[PDB]
């Protein structure tokens, strides 16, 4: 079969230089007639249905990409990033119009590199609802560093979960490709003022240490 | 609202001074008596060309707009009736109702009636006149401008009581030019059978007789068409159903022919993987016809598969029976992972005109040896046993395919239902006509198919799919005949309609044709 | 370039029923092989199938042979979309991908040719799990203290449960400031649905400038509303 | 490059005489004379 699939899912380019997301078939993409290169790179929003604009593996769209887009090279193919970490910084993959099972890749990001640099830790008992809290307890939050890079601890009941916390994560919180998030430590319901402490912390892997503060169980 | 016309809305045809001599024309006129549509403003067609007129007094009429859009979208001519000068310009104007560029065109120059006519290149005609509801009184527009603009008019509007609109008909008009060059008055000819008289006599006084104006034609109401009943399907029935469909390797194939190629059910085909038709496209292919259909089949794995086109180049299609340039005829494809698949999915036959690639099982490709004959290691057999997955869709997996190029592999030709007593267009099989079909006693032998008069012209036919005998008459037609007094004694006339029963239109069926018009008398004079 | 559009937004529950719709117009119609193009919302779409949108002649990717349908509606401007024992993906979005046009002239249905690459796409109509929590009105109130509190890592936030969508109408912080996208969308978790523990920056004032609120839920888990919260 | 034609170039008159003429593109030969007409003032 075709294997169209994409190869990094994510880039971490450095601002005005350039790097590459990449992608390929398994065999044969320039295909055996003409050898008219049976590929193209979609590029659009994360998460969307697929739209070519690196068209026909030489070419481009009407306002494509440019800097962003890119071509094919045998089984593989590349789509560019020169000064396109952000803002050109698009969901991409290959797909093939080699045949009926062939389709894009998951949508691989071209993005530019950051930093494990620390959270905003500090000591979070829950409000007043303590009673019914749950995993609010220790509650911290991250931004202005890589996406993954920076989170929440596990710090209430003195367990010290270092960046371990229960969380929600999402879109950009710095200029450098920097993405944001907020976590807490896990708990039973009431748990969350029930715990034998409510301190509270958070890590990330470019600090010398992750950082935290104390306090009582359900303490407002 | 609307209101009677009566016979205002002639104008001078053309440029030209004529005696006292009654001139016929063909141009866009109001006809006679019509209905003007009157308005007491909105955006209204143009149609043809317009007749206009008012009475507004105090010129409370300024002016007019014309075209397609009367919006910015594209040019539009505009007149006013300024205090100083009449004023005319083409920009692509943009307003609402009324206004209170690319202007390609520029030009400046309750007692009565001010009266227009509009024309399309474009022309205006005029005249203003006393009035006391249009009058009965009749006189002529004379030309007041041509412009060179050919603007595209389609809708029109006014700017500012009552006035009036109608539509220029093509009608052929009588003209009475007078003494000094002027027209003192006009026909319609098409208005009723007496303006036919005086138009054809070319006079505006017609004496006492009967006078020829025309000829009356019955129209055929619709067309039949008939046709043998469809019967002996061509072999695709078969082709496009075997699970034994053929390797490509080894492609097979037969001449469709002496049947009815019923590809519109290919062209309907919902089910098929593909169609392929380098030829005709499917719709015109289900009433194609050729000496017989080139049909021939094969099957490989479904991306190789593909690459079978008559003047195509894929290795996979090279490999088994790769078409000429010349090879355009029709195709079709079916999802041979499905079915014709073994365990080892397209390892049941051996993979991609028939066998015309110099195509067999012996050494083939390869210049590695002198292809001493093992049909491996020394010179490769590429069409062995398939490599598409049996676990594959019809793409990754195995695919089937067939196709045939271009007097006897005919498509099916539809039939109408029958119709009789009705003037109407008839084929049947290669004879066309048009008459009044009629079912009847007239027997003849078993092979004929159509009869005849002395003249040599057709005369019956043999329904083809129940084998009664219609003879045929020609849809009615006759003269047209105009009775009348002289016009100096009245204006009522009388219509003959020659030969014609007066079914087929007082009326009175003579000897001679149906009378209109006339009382029938038992006296004698 | 195509009237390429999707449609019928809605929860569909894995090994159960699902429905959505997408639009079509020109050679992505009835000269090419358009692409049913869908997926869970951690990656861009891919081909559910193939369809010819005249007469609707069809091929499905192996893994969606089952769990999703499409039909045809070419000359309605349109595709049917459906499914049936839908994927463990079941909360995937999908629409419409136009597919190039026939490049030769062949007659017939296309489908000999391309694949899933395709000129525009229908920017994908959304979906959520049915076999998880319809609801979202759950919430715990809690947020950084005079640790960040009122000082140099302030934020407004709380945690959120049960939720159907994964965007929440407490939206964290309560209006007064929310910096950065760390208020951010409940998750799938141990709440039966998605959960969320988000806090965006917030006023450097108080805790009670950094306000916040806690409801899971968005209008599709019919709960969304500003249900309140605090730190420390 | 019928809105901009070049010039109407046009000789005298000559009654009386049969000459050959172009008036506006109609064209004939003829004797033309003086005469008492009353075209109306387009014709
Ligand atoms: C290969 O054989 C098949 C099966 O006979 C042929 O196609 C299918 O033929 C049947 C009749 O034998 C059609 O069924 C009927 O359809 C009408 C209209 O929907 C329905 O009212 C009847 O109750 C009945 O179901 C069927 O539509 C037709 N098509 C398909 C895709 O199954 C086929 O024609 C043969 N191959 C060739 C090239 O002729
Ligand atoms: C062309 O095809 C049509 C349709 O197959 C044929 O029509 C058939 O015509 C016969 C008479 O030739 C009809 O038979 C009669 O049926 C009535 C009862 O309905 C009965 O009272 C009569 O004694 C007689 O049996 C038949 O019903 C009719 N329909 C069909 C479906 O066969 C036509 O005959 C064919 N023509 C030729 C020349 O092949
Ligand atoms: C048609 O022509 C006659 C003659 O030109 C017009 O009648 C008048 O004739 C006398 C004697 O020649 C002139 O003094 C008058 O000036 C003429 N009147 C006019 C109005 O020209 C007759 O009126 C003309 N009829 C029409 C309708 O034009
Ligand atoms: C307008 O035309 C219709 C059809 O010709 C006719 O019935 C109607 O009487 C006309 N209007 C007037 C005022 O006669
Ligand atoms: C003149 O015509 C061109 C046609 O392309 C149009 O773009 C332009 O706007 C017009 N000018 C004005 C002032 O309407
Ligand atoms: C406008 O006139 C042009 C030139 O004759 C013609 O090609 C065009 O079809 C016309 N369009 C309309 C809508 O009148
Ligand atoms: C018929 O024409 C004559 C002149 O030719 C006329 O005097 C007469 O009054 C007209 N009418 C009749 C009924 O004779
Ligand atoms: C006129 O047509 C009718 C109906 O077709 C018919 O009955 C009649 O015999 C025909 N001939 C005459 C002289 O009426
Ligand atoms: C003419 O004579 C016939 C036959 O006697 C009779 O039926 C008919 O009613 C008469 N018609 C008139 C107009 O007198």
């Amino acid at each position: 079969d075709i294997v169209m699939t994409q190869s990094p899912d994510s880039l971490a380019v450095s601002l005005g230089e350039r790097a590459t997301i990449n992608c390929r078939s398994s065999q044969s993409v320039l295909y055996s007639s003409n050898n008219e290169n049976y590929l193209a790179w979609y590029q659009q929003k994360p998460g969307q249905p697929p739209k070519l604009l690196i068209y026909w593996a030489s070419t481009r769209e009407s306002g494509i990409p440019d800097r962003f887009s890119g071509s094919g090279s045998g089984t593989d193919f590349t789509l560019t990033i020169s000064r396109l970490q952000a803002e050109d910084v698009a969901v991409y993959y290959c797909q093939q119009y080699y045949s009926l099972p062939r389709t894009f890749g998951q949508g691989t990001k071209v993005e530019i590199k950051r930093t494990v640099a620390a959270p905003s830790v500090f000591i979070f008992p829950p409000s007043d609802e303590q009673l019914k809290s749950g995993t609010a307890s220790v509650v911290c939050l991250l931004n202005n560093f890589y996406p993954r890079e920076a989170k929440v601890q596990w710090k209430v009941d003195n367990a010290l979960q270092s960046g371990n916390s229960q969380e929600s994560v999402t879109e950009q919180d710095s200029k450098d490709s920097t993405y944001s998030l907020s976590s807490t430590l896990t708990l039973s319901k009431a748990d969350y003022e029930k715990h034998k402490v409510y301190a509270c912390e958070v890590t990330h892997q470019g600090l010398s240490s992750p950082v935290t503060k104390s306090f009582n169980r359900g303490e407002c | 609202a609307y209101t009677n016309s009566f016979t205002r809305g002639v104008y001078y045809p053309d440029k030209v001074f004529r005696s006292s001599v009654l001139h016929s024309t063909q141009d866009l006129f109001l006809p006679f008596f019509s209905n003007v549509t009157w308005f007491h403003n909105p955006v209204l067609p143009f149609n043809d060309g317009v007749y206009f007129a008012s009475t507004e007094k105090s010129n409370i009429i300024r002016g007019w707009i014309f075209g397609t859009t009367l919006d910015s979208k594209t040019q539009s001519l505009l007149i006013v009736n300024n205090a100083t000068n009449v004023v005319i310009k083409v920009c692509e104007f943009q307003f609402c109702n009324d206004p209170f560029n690319n202007c390609t065109f520029e030009y400046v120059s309750f007692k009565n009636l001010r009266e227009f006519v509009f024309k399309n290149y474009f022309k205006i005609y005029s005249k203003h006149t006393p009035i006391n509801d249009l009058p009965q009184g009749f006189s002529a527009l004379e030309p007041l401008v041509d412009l060179p603009i050919g603007i595209n008019i389609t809708r029109f509007q006014t700017l500012l009581a009552a006035y009036y609109v109608g539509y220029l008909q093509p009608r052929t008009f009588l003209l009475k030019y007078n003494e000094n060059g002027t027209i003192t008055d006009a026909v319609d000819c098409a208005l009723d059978p007496l303006s036919e008289t005086k138009c054809t006599l070319k006079s505006f006084t017609v004496e006492k007789g009967i006078y020829q104006t025309s000829n009356f034609r019955v129209q055929p109401t619709e067309s039949i068409v008939r046709f043998p009943n469809i019967t002996n399907l061509c072999p695709f029935g078969e082709v496009f159903n075997a699970t034994r469909f053929a390797s490509v390797y080894a492609w097979n194939r037969k001449r469709i022919s002496n049947c009815v190629a019923d590809y519109s059910v290919l062209y309907n085909s919902a089910s098929f993987s593909t169609f392929k038709c380098y030829g005709v496209s499917p719709t015109k292919l289900n009433d194609l016809c050729f000496t017989n259909v080139y049909a021939d089949s094969f099957v490989i794995r479904g991306d190789e598969v593909r690459q079978i086109a008559p003047g195509q180049t894929g290795k996979i299609a090279d490999y088994n029976y790769k078409l000429p340039d010349d090879f355009t005829g029709c195709v079709i494809a079916w999802n041979s992972n499905n079915l014709d698949s073994k365990v080892g999915g397209n390892y049941n036959y051996l993979y991609r005109k028939p066998f015309e690639r110099d195509i067999s099982e012996a050494i083939y490709q390869a210049g590695s040896t002198p292809c001493n004959g093992v049909e491996g290691y020394n010179c490769y057999f590429p069409l062995q046993s398939y490599g598409f997955q049996p676990t594959n869709g019809v793409g990754y997996q195995p695919y089937r395919v067939v196709v045939l190029s271009f007097a006897t592999v005919c498509g099916p030709k539809k039939s109408t239902n029958l119709v009789k007593n009705k003037c109407v267009n008839f084929n049947f099989n290669g004879l066309t006509g048009t008459g009044v079909l009629t079912e009847s006693n007239k027997k003849f032998l078993p092979f004929q198919q159509f009869g005849r008069d002395i003249a040599d012209t057709t005369d019956a036919v043999r329904d083809p799919q129940t084998l009664e005998i219609l003879d045929i008459t020609p849809c009615s037609f006759g003269g047209v005949s105009v009775i009348t007094p002289g016009t100096n004694t009245s204006n009522e006339v009388a219509v003959l309609y020659q030969d014609v029963n007066c079914t087929e239109v007082n009326v009175f069926q003579t000897r001679a044709g149906c009378l209109i018009g006339a009382e029938h008398v038992n006296n004698s004079y | 370039q195509v009237q390429l559009v999707q449609s019928g937004a809605e929860v569909k529950k894995p090994g159960a029923s699902v429905q959505v719709s997408c639009q079509a117009s020109a050679n992505t119609f009835t000269n090419h092989y358009i692409h049913w193009v869908r997926q869970a919302p951690g990656q861009g779409l891919e081909w559910m199938g193939i369809i010819y949108p005249t007469g609707g002649n069809t091929i499905y990717a192996q893994g969606f042979q089952g769990r999703v349908t499409m039909t045809r509606d070419t000359s309605l401007n349109t595709i049917y979309l459906e499914l049936s024992s839908l994927r463990s993906e079941d909360t995937a979005v999908y629409y419409c991908a136009r597919d190039v046009r026939v490049d030769d002239s062949w007659s017939g249905y296309d489908l000999l040719s391309g694949g899933t690459y395709f000129d525009y796409w229908g920017q994908g109509t959304l979906v959520t799990v049915s076999s998880a929590s319809t609801k979202g009105p759950s919430v715990f109130p809690l947020a950084p203290s005079s640790k960040s509190t009122s000082g140099g890592t302030a934020a407004l936030g709380c945690l959120v449960k049960d939720y159907f969508p994964e965007p929440v109408t407490v939206s964290w912080n309560s209006g007064a400031l929310t910096s950065g996208v760390h208020t951010f969308p409940a998750v799938l978790q141990s709440s039966g649905l998605y959960s969320l523990s988000s806090v965006v920056t917030v006023p450097s004032s108080s805790l009670g400038t950094q306000t916040y609120i806690c409801n899971v839920n968005h209008k599709p888990s019919n709960t969304k509303v500003d249900k309140k919260v605090e730190p420390k």
